[PDB]
């Protein structure tokens, strides 16, 4: 079990730990997160009391290094930093333990929600899409936008996901041009999941990490993103079975971990209803249909 | 964006454009079976490709055989459609292909974009205007060049004749709509208004009777009378 040290909390902030949050008032005496469980990956993410624009975050993996945050009161926020000095890091997480300064990261023992979440999130393939080579964590927010989105404007501070476009000449085939477009099996299965992602975990992984910047930041090129590979697969007649069962259980935890209020802007009417009612694989998400029926029959 | 009436003029200008319309591509009779059931039997049809400002029409005939085995037909229909339009536009020479392509019905968008995806700057648009150009039909020789076609054909058709000669384009599209409209709402009484009087002939190379500038304003009135006129007995008024 691995702790992220705070050097302090001078400003008042919500502070987010995958998907627990708690609230600290200014200066309160705390100095960090502790028992955060090894072998996946994590984001500690934030929104300032006073200003709840620009949520912001930091995706990290602690058998990647030591790391803490620190207050930086130039650039006013929370950043993540890597401590090098193993024994100054062990020293500072010991005595704020003993004093008892750290709230604890509260798994519930039957809960595998974040591993569900996660399961193909790596940390190096989330360093491709955020491009700052010098940490080893990945720094997000709300108004990123992705590199499909500059192309339709800094690209130091963008969110290189894999450019999905139905109407390309990466998607159509000449000469399939209606076969590919109605069913966009060739695009899923060779230009995709066998030329960018190699196999089937990677590309669940990228929709996975879509999905969550888009909870957790309000990311719209996030959403996009998400919405975007799960109506690739939707609209392929032919995916391997094993992709689609993965897909039903990916997507299921997804819609149950979506908070309750957020449905009418994270989740896209028109791709829904199409991938659970119109598509070729409209009966082939029995979870993610069940629960999306119970839940928010309004969408549909 | 789409095309209606505030922006009816660009129609007219020195942009190359075609106006694409698929009503009569897949054309059936509808008719029983032995067994009671009812059946399709596909007729030829023919894709209505139309330079507004030249009169210029490029007249795809759709051949009843493209259709034997297929299934889904009516939407097969909207892809055969822009394959044919597609390749049309790769047949012209540089200077003569279209900067915009607007179609007549919205179904026909996403057929033609992908495609043109090797055309990024051709222009592909809807419109809001309900131009009759499914009465493309109802003139005698278009029809009777489908009708007769055994393969597929494509058959060049100045659908103005030589009225550019006395008039301009814009009044050339709105006489050919107005002429499509009574066509379209009723075939009998347009077609006795065109053909009434004897004297008056179709020259061979054309599509329309050779009408003077004073007996076009009195046809065109006729015209007009009559949709008004199929207006009331359509809705009692
Ligand atoms: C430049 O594009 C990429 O790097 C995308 N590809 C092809 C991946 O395999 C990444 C997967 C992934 C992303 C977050 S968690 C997993
Ligand atoms: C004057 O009456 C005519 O019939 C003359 N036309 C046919 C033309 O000059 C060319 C038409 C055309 C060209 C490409 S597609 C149609």
């Amino acid at each position: 079990m691995n702790t992220v040290p705070f050097t302090s909390a001078p400003i008042e902030v919500t502070i987010g730990i995958d998907q627990y949050s708690f609230n600290v008032k200014e200066n309160q005496p705390f100095h960090g997160i502790k028992d955060i469980p090894i072998g996946h990956v994590h984001v500690i993410h934030f929104q300032h009391a006073d200003n709840s624009s620009m949520r912001y975050g930091y995706w990290f993996d602690c058998r990647m290094g030591n790391f803490y945050i620190q207050y930086d009161p130039k650039d006013g926020l929370y950043k993540m930093m890597e401590e090098r000095d193993g024994a100054k890091f062990e020293n500072i997480v010991h005595n704020f333990k003993e004093r008892q300064m750290m709230v604890s990261y509260p798994k519930i023992d039957e809960d595998d929600t974040w591993y569900n979440l996660t399961e193909f999130v790596q940390m190096d393939k989330i360093r491709k899409i955020v491009r700052k080579d010098e940490n080893q964590f990945s720094y997000v927010d709300s108004s990123m936008t992705t590199v499909q989105e500059n192309e339709l404007s800094d690209p130091a501070h963008s969110l290189n996901y894999t450019v999905i476009n139905f109407k390309s000449r990466e998607a159509i085939r000449p000469g399939h041009e209606m076969e590919d477009f109605l069913d966009k099996s060739y695009y899923l299965n060779t230009v995709m999941l066998q030329g960018i992602f190699k196999n089937s975990s990677n590309y669940f992984g990228e929709l996975q990490f879509a999905f969550l910047n888009a909870m957790f930041f309000g990311n719209y090129g996030s959403s996009l993103q998400w919405h975007a590979m799960i109506e690739l697969i939707c609209s392929s007649a032919t995916v391997p079975k094993h992709m689609l069962d993965k897909l039903d259980e990916i997507l299921y935890y997804q819609i149950k971990t979506l908070p309750e209020q957020y449905s009418d802007i994270l989740l896209n009417e028109r791709v829904w209803n199409i991938c659970l009612y119109s598509s070729f694989q409209k009966n082939s998400l029995h979870n993610t249909e069940k629960i999306m029926e119970n839940k928010y029959p309004e969408l549909l | 964006g789409a095309m209606n009436s505030s922006n009816y003029a660009e129609l007219f200008n020195n942009d190359i454009k075609l106006f694409v319309d698929d009503t009569n591509v897949y054309r059936v009779t509808v008719h029983k079976t032995f067994e009671g059931n009812v059946a399709t039997k596909a007729i030829n049809g023919c894709i209505f490709t139309l330079n507004p400002k030249t009169g210029h029409l490029f007249l795809k005939i759709i051949h009843t055989s493209v259709w034997a085995g297929q299934k889904r037909l009516s939407q097969l229909a909207k892809w055969k459609t822009a394959e044919e339009v597609s390749a049309l536009v790769r047949s012209l020479p540089k200077e003569e292909q279209p900067k915009q392509i607007i179609v007549t019905r919205k179904a026909m968008l996403d057929p033609l974009e992908v495609h043109m995806l090797d055309f990024p700057n051709i222009a592909i648009r809807p419109t809001e205007l309900r131009l009759p150009f499914s009465a493309a039909m109802s003139i005698d020789k278009l029809s009777d060049v489908v009708m007769k076609a055994t393969e597929p054909q494509m058959v060049l058709f100045n659908i103005y004749d030589d009225w550019l000669d006395r008039i301009s384009s814009y009044t050339a599209f709105s006489r050919l709509t107005l002429l499509l409209r009574a066509l379209k709402t009723n075939e009998e009484s347009a077609k006795m208004i065109l053909l009434s009087d004897p004297t008056i002939t179709i020259k061979s190379y054309h599509l329309w009777p050779s009408f003077t500038d004073e007996q076009w304003i009195t046809i065109e009135s006729q015209m007009r009378d009559l949709i008004l006129t199929e207006y009331g007995r359509k809705y009692n008024v």
